[PDB]
């Protein structure tokens, strides 16, 4: 055997938040600029340590458009853990959150594990949704939240770390 | 090849000269190896091929273009990550101005043609034609192409999209039925072809001298031919398909990877041959 366990993540969120860069931070190490509008879907590869057990998490690509919502739709349910992203920086994205979840309501597993990521933490010159406010929706509904950057290595590895755990847990 | 290439320069410009314009022997030239060779020579054939005037004027770009349109922060947000289309060599100050005139061209048509919807990809096709008719021409063309070709991705909602994605299965089906009963047991689905339909293999091939030749190749065939060449791309990957995990992850994973050394001009005849051998 090479792994103890196979854990589904699924990176849903708005578009242009962050998403596919910070994919490429945890699962590649790198970070680029522009990189690419992530078009349809794919997943990149990452197997971590936890509590003893050896964990492969293989984690989702998204499109951000809401066009490409019923396309996506269908890979919610194969989804262990799912991570909503937006961008603290922008208004907007952190009110879509809220449709977001009722996505997940929607098309994922009856228990699925959540998280709630603001991105773009680096940019506090720019920074709109507030820190507390953030941490405060999340705690009513009983979510893991985060701030992370994938610009700097700030925080990306925590995430996931923090969603792979939540889902062991669960899994038994 | 220099001879034989020398000729179909010789044969384009008769071709176009030609009383009326041999719009059939542009389009089988369009079809043949190599394409229609140089840039320049697309300026004049594309034109044609499309039924758009090369000598009309251009249309007005009104007041506040960007200011009014609904798609503005989308549109910019695709074109700000669409660097990696733009030659390496390319100077940053050129770059970005041909960027700028990217946003505009893509509002530009949305605006004229209320109707279509924007989605994410568009903005590899508008690029593609930037960088080959120019800002003025490929304004015009590229609206030609989104009330006709890409007419259905832009519909406001995915259905005839995936409709479309659907067909790549049946057609595998006539050639390789075998292959596509291990795709089926696997449950791949099709969304390893969207951006390859959507963007004309724009968004995936990187090598931007093999896109505008199958841009060539596309603009002269149906408007289904993309599905048609995706097929021909699968069933040209038998052997690893087959040869890997009958599970999704492994197959959509695969497939979506797609090689950047394919026989384009072998791919191309097959997916003609396909075309009308089962037609839609
Ligand atoms: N400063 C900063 N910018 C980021 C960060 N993540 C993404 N970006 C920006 O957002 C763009 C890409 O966003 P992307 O990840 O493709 O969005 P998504 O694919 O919709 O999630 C990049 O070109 C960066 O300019 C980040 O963590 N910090
Ligand atoms: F542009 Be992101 F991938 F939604
Ligand atoms: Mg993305």
């Amino acid at each position: 055997p090479e792994y103890d366990y196979l854990f589904k993540l699924l990176l849903i969120g708005d578009s242009g938040v962050g998403k596919s860069c910070l994919l490429l931070r945890f699962a590649d190490d790198t970070y680029t600029e522009s990189y690419i509008s992530t078009i349809g879907v794919d997943f990149k590869i990452r197997t971590i340590e936890l509590d003893g057990k050896t964990i492969k998490l293989q984690i989702w690509d998204t499109a951000g458009q809401e066009r490409f919502r019923t396309i996506t739709s269908s890979y919610y349910r194969g989804a262990h853990g799912i991570i909503v992203v937006y961008d603290v920086t922008d208004q907007e994205s952190y009110a879509n959150v809220k449709q977001w979840l009722q996505e997940i309501d929607r098309y994922a597993s009856e228990n699925v594990n959540k998280l709630l990521v603001g991105n773009k933490s680096d940019l506090t010159t720019k920074k709109v949704v507030d820190n507390t406010t953030a941490k405060e929706f999340a705690d009513s509904l009983g979510i893991p939240f985060l701030e992370t950057s994938a610009k700097n290595a700030t925080n990306v590895e925590q995430a996931f770390m923090t969603m792979a755990a939540e889902i062991k847990k669960r899994m038994g | 090849f220099n001879a034989k290439r020398k000729k179909k320069v010789a044969e384009i410009h008769q071709a176009l000269n030609s009383d009326p314009t041999d719009v059939a022997a542009l389009r089988r030239m369009a079809i043949s190896e190599g394409g229609l060779l140089t840039d320049e020579i697309r300026r004049k054939v594309w034109p044609k091929l499309l039924n758009v005037n090369a000598n009309d004027p251009p249309p007005i770009s009104g007041k506040n273009l960007r200011q009014m349109s609904k798609d503005y922060q989308q549109v910019l947000l695709d074109v700000r990550r669409s660097l990696r289309r733009f030659p390496p060599g390319m100077p940053e100050e050129q770059r970005e101005g041909l960027q700028e005139e990217l946003i505009d061209i893509i509002l530009l048509i949305l605006e004229r043609n209320p109707q279509l919807h924007y989605y994410q990809g568009y903005h590899d096709i508008v690029v593609t034609f930037l960088l080959v008719v120019g800002e003025r021409l490929a304004t015009s063309l590229v609206e030609k192409l989104s009330t006709h070709h890409l007419r259905d991705f832009m519909d406001p909602t995915m259905d005839n999209t995936k409709h479309i994605l659907n067909y790549l299965m049946p057609i595998i089906d006539q050639v390789n039925p075998e292959l596509h009963d291990f795709m089926q047991s696997a449950e791949v689905g099709t969304i390893f072809a969207l951006s390859w339909l959507i963007t004309w293999f724009g968004h995936v091939l990187s090598d931007f001298r093999h896109v505008v030749r199958l841009y060539d190749f596309f603009l002269a065939c149906h408007p289904l031919m993309p599905i048609y060449f995706a097929a021909v791309i699968v069933l040209y990957r038998e052997q690893e398909v087959l040869d890997c995990d009958c599970d999704m992850a492994s197959v959509h994973h695969l497939l979506s990877q797609i090689p950047q050394d394919l026989p384009y001009e072998t791919l191309i005849s097959r997916a003609g041959d396909l075309f009308v051998q089962f037609p839609p």
